[PDB]
């Protein structure tokens, strides 16, 4: 299922515009007892609802090519 | 380059520990194998991650996150469990013995021989980070490993590193409902170290989260999933604005330098605002004056401590979705002109506003309401006396005919400490109440 | 890797602690040959705390058996899950214990114990790292107030920091069924108070009157009595062995529990208990599992805790729940009954949750109490001793195996001086 | 969440109470195993009213009966809707009565009361409002009266803000019966009289007249008697029930009927009755619902109210009905008969209306009248005592168990008062 | 922007909100799920529900109006049936405790555990708003939840607002008729607070609606439905003007500084024309003159107290439907040429007319008719004097030998109260006198 025939998507990765490539998130325990309450945080899927519909992230990769070089310095003769 | 180690110690750290990392993965896409899902060949522009976990040579993810307890069940069902594949094998330390609700027994025992390796894995963790804006350490003050183990860790981190900033989640106890039974002698021992050695010193109460969860979310039956939801819900709209990029961004120096007027009143209290369910959310707005009126209510304070007792000395609120800041100065004007809040005398303008686009992440299953706006606020109120006065209260009356001590001075614990923590408090109150008047 | 290691003795130690392996043992879903046909990996994961391993996937107990006769010995291996134990350990003498406590402590005894000693050294130098003891005497035997203090003393003094957890089944004014009995007691629990860490004093009395009133049974023979201390005995060490939320091994019921050293005789309870037909008619929640707690008729100690106050109140419970609601019934019968409880130690209810409920019933519980109540079963063993005393009775047996009276004269002094310790902070105020 | 605790004290009251328990799980739709075969939705809506709730959506009664004989428990478990009592509330003694109010109120009564205020207790406040406890008893008995004003006087003693409703089968002159009836009940009416909040005075004469010549059945055996009392009881209780469009509960009739506190004593009617040989003759319309109603041989006292005046009525009506039709006749009876009613009390009749009707009939009324017209029971009562009391009948099976005369001749006075309280509001004046 | 925030408290005050929200539901087109059906794209405007329907950013018609009860049964019979998802869930507060007809119960003892909650509820309302205009109470002058919970409720809420219009609606016990013994003592106990620390007071009696129900409607047996049906009527052409369109609009604070003439002298009475059925009314000729001297007949009046033997002193007359503003003065004329109608001297002009332009709407099932013109004819006049006098008659004959105090002392009320109340309203009787001559 896609997140925009069903829901409003703004500059939404393909990640979250599939909540189909999640995988880990079922650990199905053994017979039904035995279900301590820690262990329900690896609880169901984030699918087409439980998603965010907006990925507002900084991208740093001019910024960190500039800091690993150097910044600017006075180096010359005139 | 942004970068916060996440320290978790005790139960109660790593319960939280738990409940935070799921609504990180959650939240940053990543499954909990640690494994960053199809990129579409190219990774593209994306480094929000980079804040809590770390690109290795294959494309999966490592928290940044060192989980001890003493006790190896809780951290055992960790290496066990959903997110066994997430942390480094050697990230989990665990014990063998128990420290057992005893500050003596957490200091001055057990709880050093691991120090070293806690240590270790800490400096490990910073040398392969680029800039360290802060370590973020979640605690609890029941007693044992939560109180005399991270007594001693923000002591070593204080020696070793300094100048970093230690921001602290502590959960508090509350005036009547109580597990421990020497969890007010445990409480006043880590104030002592806590003081020195930290630079925030955020505080959570168990009650006012039930008083809450009862309250705004129609459960009737609340646990320690919806409580750790709740503060790692708090601890990510705080740490929201590195990963995530906003109008007005408020960093971690930021809300420390805008946030304690002296260095000795680093004592914040949070405020999640909206805590709603999603059948009563139904029926609101939701607009940014009502949830900032909803937020400096006494019945949704995190804390059990009503701050019309007292004045706010400064006020730092994190908005966190699709917020406006025309709106947003507006509900500040409207908190100003009302009466019932005391600001501070000296302290015209005691607000910091952060905005970020991003809207709060929901987690399926959750109680929390599913909304596109949400406030953290930290007040920095003197009301927070009237914990510490209950605190001294019980203190004085269990040290009056020595009650619990013979485990703490066969464990450590010269019989002059208990004073001198007693004292070290007295003088903070009056110190707060000061600053108050 | 926290473990506990069984030292059972005598007659009633050895049935009881048979009786607490057969239960246990299926709790954690092993057979009587001692292969594991369980049903999940939470019962392999801290199967280590009571079990050692052997070649090809067997279990083993860490229970070392002593008595006096061959007798029980004989009756358990020959009975169901005997076949578990190892053959090496039911270390037993070819004498008489002669229900005395001279004989149990002075006599062949003393050459027994050597023995006993060298397994519980082999079976407690082949581990990582011993939690503690737990022994289960009768108190009023001779080798259970004979073997089990000698035990209990020189582990004491081998291993002086690990914790002791000695459970005993104390006398009772009606059924009595021993004549020296209030002697043994006397004797025994002068060793017991220097040297254990722990003590959950159970009486046959109360047990008998919770099989009468609460759990019918029309005739409730040893073996529910001895299911009721099992049961208890596993709810009281559960956080050890299943994992979950909030927990409390024994180590920190001992720093929670007892205010000063001499204050470690604790009130247990046991508290699902339901009658057959109104198990159908009961509900099963927090509010009522809290009430049965604390309701007098289901202790397992003679004393009327209305007739004291509580210093301190451990509470072990079980199951997934809610735990603000055990945290607000707690703090509900406190405000309800502050009378019954300390001024100077508020909220006094220590209360561990664990998310694996036992075999059976959905949701449970067990009570410790270090009430001041139990001052008035001391004061009437004392009572019993220097009316059996005042007149030398009985006493010409102690004597002539060799025991002068001056040791009496000290039993008698620190049993009163133990009960002046439990009065003062009875009736002492806050200020 | 307003809720009751009943508890029936006597054979009497077990039978009664019994019916009432019979009638109102009919009315709720719950079948005699104690689950819902209830086919609306508004049935299992305030069920928490008289029910508990266990595993498995079982609704049990929160009745906590209690006698001290063994027969009264095998007649009320043996019949219908028996097994859905809890068995853990049915505490009782395995002695003997005696009709002996000394022996059920201070030498065999006083060892009961203990467990049975424990359960009561348990009972009560395992809960969250508690409005209401309803005692239900016969006056001239045994524990009836002894152990049922024990019980009251313990209770209002416990919890003094709280409804205290008493059902009480006060003894008749022409019925008799029984030889102590006039001791019993004029030494039970001295506790009835200074603890109860609202008490219901029910004549056996009464019951079988209003059998004779009302509902005209040749043999009304003993089930039509406590039938008609059980739709008494769920007239007047059914306002914490299901809701209607002016309803009124056990604090909302107190208030407005009590004009001074010792004024209590009620004379109670439910008059829909018809034969079943008029049953298809009769309409059932609002105003010859009424009139029956109001009409003195369709009432469960034998008073006549005709020689009196009414301090206060009550009406509580069920059926979707019209509200200017009861009121308009509400205040036409006044206006007709505005002689028997006081004329220092304008509007003496409260009115409440619930819409849905008992099982049955599709309209029905309660009546409540509290008149100066109940002395006549209680004048011969004290007649019948003092009758007896002066050359001292029946007094050693009295002192014997331990009473003086004291207690006697203040019961009598106490007696006394209270008439001459009666007829003061009888012969009075606005002004 | 004009908010008419309603609080309904009692079980009078429920079922009456009942009904005036199906009227207002009905009235505006919003079915009872919230939404607005049938393609309510239609339509350029439509900005009239934003009186007494919030709207969320989803857009749902979320009410103005707090039900208050202390007994569960009716607000769970609101909260369980139709209107169920229409109304908030912290909108429908109710306690477990009731009232009981007991004025001292609901107002010190049981009044005092909800009166925070309904004021924060009250506070949230008003804050979601952009300039309220007026608070409409309904309660019932019985007593228990409607009358002494309602004064404590208007005390505080004088107290929070400082001017804001406050306007009852108070059933008022019958002469005759009447269903409990107490009604006296709760309305001289409620009179007292309700008569010099609130605004401007509609009051009806109930066997005045039910003559009118009998005669007017040909309806001989129905219930209190078609009574709350007749005041929602009344309420909607009262507070129509604020929402709709229309010649001369009649604001909600011009009502009363253009009726009341002394602030001790705000208890006018409503008439609602014509009440009919549809037979009688396919009969005539429903006209403005015809209506008006309609109002004006004593047989009509929902009041029992007869204006011949009073002095009207003024009179705002309401108009809905096809009305012109000439047949309105038309028949002011040929009313004020009659002599038996009676005017108080001071007055020469003693008539307020407003005209609303949409005509009343006829709720599916009701009574009334299709009726295209209507009048609210709210009167301020000394007849009510009568009514108050057979009031204090009443109270005076039961307090007599003081009959049915001993309750109000047992939860706590001096009974020199009673006295007070009933001086305050002999001396209230003695300013309707000396006003009238
Ligand atoms: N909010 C919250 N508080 C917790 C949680 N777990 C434990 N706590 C708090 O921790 C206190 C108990 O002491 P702990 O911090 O658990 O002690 P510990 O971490 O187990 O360390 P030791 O006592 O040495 O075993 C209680 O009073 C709780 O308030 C949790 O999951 N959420
Ligand atoms: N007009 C009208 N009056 C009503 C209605 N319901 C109740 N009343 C009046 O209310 C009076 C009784 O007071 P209630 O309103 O029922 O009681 P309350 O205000 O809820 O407070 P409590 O007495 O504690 O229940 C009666 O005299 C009726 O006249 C109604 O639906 N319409
Ligand atoms: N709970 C329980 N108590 C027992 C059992 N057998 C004996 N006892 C109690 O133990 C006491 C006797 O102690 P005993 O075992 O004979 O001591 P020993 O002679 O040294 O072995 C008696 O008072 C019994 O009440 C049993 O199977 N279960
Ligand atoms: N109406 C009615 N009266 C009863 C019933 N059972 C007994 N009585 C009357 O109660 C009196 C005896 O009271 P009793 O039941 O012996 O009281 P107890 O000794 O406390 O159990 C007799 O005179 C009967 O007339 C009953 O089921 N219905
Ligand atoms: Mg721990
Ligand atoms: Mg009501």
């Amino acid at each position: 299922a896609k997140t925009s025939d069903h829901y409003r998507t703004q500059n939404l990765p393909h990640r979250f515009e599939n909540p189909d490539v999640f995988e880990g998130y079922n650990h199905k325990p053994q017979n039904p007892l035995y279900y301590t309450t820690n262990m329900g945080y690896g609880s169901i899927p984030p699918t087409v609802d439980t998603v965010p519909t907006c990925f507002h992230a900084k991208t740093n990769k001019f910024s960190e090519h500039l800091g690993k070089c150097g910044m600017y310095r006075n180096e010359g003769l005139n | 380059m942004r970068e916060c180690i996440s320290i978790h110690v005790g139960q109660a750290g790593v319960q939280i520990g738990n409940a935070c990392w799921e609504l990180y993965c959650l939240e940053h896409g990543i499954q909990p194998d640690g494994q960053m899902p199809s990129d579409k060949t190219i990774g593209g522009g994306d480094d929000s991650f980079n804040t809590f976990f770390s690109e290795t040579g294959a494309g999966k993810h490592v928290p940044r996150a060192v989980f001890v307890d003493l006790e190896p069940t809780v951290v055992d069902e960790v290496r066990t469990g959903t997110y066994r594949q997430l942390f480094h094998p050697e990230q989990l330390i665990t014990g063998k013995e128990d420290a057992a609700n005893n500050y003596a027994r957490g200091h001055y025992t057990i709880g050093k021989e691991i120090v070293d390796l806690v240590l270790d894995r800490i400096r490990k963790l910073a040398d392969q980070c680029t800039g360290l804006q802060g370590f973020l350490i979640f605690h609890s003050f029941g007693g044992g490993t939560g109180s005399g183990f991270a007594s001693l860790l923000m002591e070593r981190l204080s020696v070793d590193y300094g100048k970093k900033s230690k921001l602290e989640f502590a959960i508090y106890p509350a005036p009547q409902i109580s597990t421990a039974v020497v969890e007010p002698y445990n409480t006043i021992l880590t104030t002592h170290t806590t003081l020195e050695h930290s630079d925030c010193a955020f505080m959570v109460d168990n009650e006012a989260i039930y008083d809450i969860c009862r309250r705004n979310l129609d459960i009737e039956r609340p646990t320690y999933t919806n409580l750790n939801r709740l503060i790692a819900q708090i601890v990510s709209s705080i740490t929201a604005s590195l990963r995530f990029d906003g109008a007005l961004n408020v960093d971690l120096t930021e809300f420390q330098t805008n946030l304690v007027p002296y260095p000795r009143i680093h004592f914040p209290l949070a405020t999640y605002a909206p805590v709603i369910s999603a059948e009563k959310a139904y029926h609101e707005q939701l607009s940014v004056a009502e949830i900032t009126n909803a937020c400096f209510e006494p019945a949704n304070q995190m804390v059990k401590c009503d701050p019309r007792h007292g004045k706010y000395m400064a006020c730092c609120m994190l908005y966190r979705g699709d917020v406006v800041p025309k709106d947003v100065n507006a509900a500040i004007a409207t908190i100003k002109t009302k009466r019932t809040i005391q600001f501070v005398d000296w302290c015209p303008t005691g607000f910091k506003v952060g905005i970020n686009y991003q809207p709060p992440t929901v987690v399926p299953g959750g109680d929390l309401a599913k909304v596109q706006r949400a406030v953290c606020m930290l007040s920095n109120t003197t009301a927070i006396a009237e914990a510490w006065a209950r605190l001294d209260h019980k203190f004085d009356l269990m040290y009056a005919k020595r009650a619990f001590v013979h485990w703490y001075v066969g464990e450590g614990m010269e019989e002059g400490e208990f004073s001198e923590a007693r004292e070290d408090l007295a003088a903070l109150e009056k110190d707060y109440e000061e600053v108050g008047v | 890797m926290r473990e506990i290691v069984h030292m059972q003795a005598g007659q009633c130690g050895n049935q009881i602690g048979a009786k607490f392996w057969e239960v246990i043992s299926d709790e954690h879903g092993i057979d009587p040959t001692g292969t594991y046909h369980g049903d999940s990996d939470l019962q392999l994961e801290r199967i280590n705390v009571y079990y050692n391993e052997a070649t090809g996937g067997k279990y083993v107990p860490r229970a070392v058996l002593v008595d006096l006769e061959p007798g029980t010995m004989d009756s358990v291996r020959s009975g169901p899950f005997g076949q578990i134990f190892r053959p090496d350990n039911f270390v037993f003498g070819q004498s008489g214990a002669g229900n005395n406590w001279a004989k149990g402590h002075y006599t062949e005894g003393a050459e027994l114990v050597d023995s006993v000693l060298d397994v519980v050294r082999k079976e407690a130098e082949s581990c990582d790292c011993l939690q503690g003891f737990q022994l289960t005497h009768s108190l009023g035997g001779g080798t259970g107030s004979g073997m089990g203090t000698l035990l209990i003393s020189k582990i004491r003094e081998e291993y002086p920091d690990r914790i002791m957890n000695t459970f005993s089944v104390v006398p009772s004014p009606k059924v009595s069924d021993t004549v020296v009995e209030p002697y043994n007691a006397t004797l025994s629990v002068h060793q017991l108070v220097e040297n254990t860490d722990e003590t959950y004093c159970i009486d046959n009395e109360a047990l008998y009157d919770i099989c009468f009133r609460t759990l019918k049974l029309t005739t409730p023979t040893y073996g529910d009595l001895n299911h009721l201390v099992s049961a208890t005995m596993s709810g009281v060490t559960t956080c050890l062995r299943f994992p979950g939320q909030l927990n409390a091994d024994l180590r920190k019921l001992a720093v929670n529990m007892v205010p000063f050293p001499r204050l470690h005789f604790f009130m247990p309870g046991f508290a699902p208990l339901t009658s057959r037909g109104s198990q159908q008619y009961r509900a099963l929640t927090v509010p009522e599992l809290t009430q049965q707690m604390f309701d007098a008729k289901n202790m397992m100690a003679a004393c009327d805790p209305r007739h004291g106050r509580y210093l301190t109140v451990a509470a072990i419970f079980r199951g997934r729940m809610s735990m603000k609601e055990v945290d607000e019934q707690m703090l509900n019968v406190q405000n309800k009954n502050s009378s019954y409880f300390v001024e100077w130690i508020p909220n006094n209810v220590k209360t561990a949750v664990c998310d694996i409920p036992p075999r059976g019933l959905k949701m449970s519980a067990t009570f410790i109490g270090n009430s001041t109540a139990i001052q008035e079963l001391f004061k009437r063993i004392s009572e019993q001793f220097t009316a059996m005393f005042r007149r030398k009775a009985f006493l010409h047996w102690y004597t002539g195996e060799g025991m002068d009276e001056m040791e009496f004269t000290e039993a008698e002094s620190n049993m009163n001086d133990l009960v002046s310790e439990y009065q003062q902070y009875q009736d002492a105020t806050a200020e």
